[PDB]
DNA sequence: GCTTATAAATAGCT
DNA sequence: AGCTATTTATAAGC
């Protein structure tokens, strides 16, 4: 954009709310990419401010979270934590 | 899914395997 | 990219890995920052060729999840079907 | 794995 | 919702 944003809570509730919304697609659209570019399955679910919920899978969210259920753990599992971390290691060198 | 939602079995099968603590989400 | 790439299935099984292994991480951190600019709670699940599975919640996997179970329907569902669309057309 | 040349995404406005 | 200037995300390649 014009300007580097920080990454913490946008304070003025319009400029929350449109930001929202594209990035919102932006997510599908890569998580789409990346279903087709490297065929894997994908399922995204979220949750705004108000509770709201949004989804999006690859294939169908039934098939998805059906299959989740058979796994007893992931091969591997991030938190917002973890890519913070991430993200503060490559920061330096 | 018509809407998107998931079936009662498929979403109650989630619950139990997070609940019981059989799920990957655990 | 040096070169722009179509979007269908990479042939070769040594890119797509590694453009598996990068744009999984770049699918992250976006969600990361959405979760963080928003304010909004994200689960991000991921099962590759191998049926191997890969996630990421913004908070906790199981309180998104268990969250999400409580709900009859969701207010937008999307896929890549809807998704395709609005790229073809505008 | 680590760089570099390009293609994408998206912030500030209207 | 339509417009650009920058910031990011990457496709290739070592």
């Amino acid at each position: 954009g014009r300007k580097k944003i920080q990454i913490s809570r946008i304070l003025d509730q319009r400029n929350r709310q449109v930001t929202f919304t594209k990035r919102k697609f932006g997510l599908m659209k890569k998580a789409y990419e990346l279903s087709v570019l490297c065929d894997c399955e994908i399922a995204l679910i979220i949750f705004n401010s108000a509770n709201r919920l949004f989804q999006y899978a690859s294939t169908d969210m039934d098939r998805v979270l059906l299959k989740y259920t058979e796994y007893s753990e992931p091969h591997e599992s991030r938190t917002n934590t973890d890519i913070l971390e991430t993200l503060k290691r490559r920061g330096i060198g | 899914s018509p809407k998107g939602s998931i079936s009662e079995e498929t979403k109650q099968k989630l619950k139990s395997a997070i609940l019981s603590a059989q799920s990957a989400a655990n």
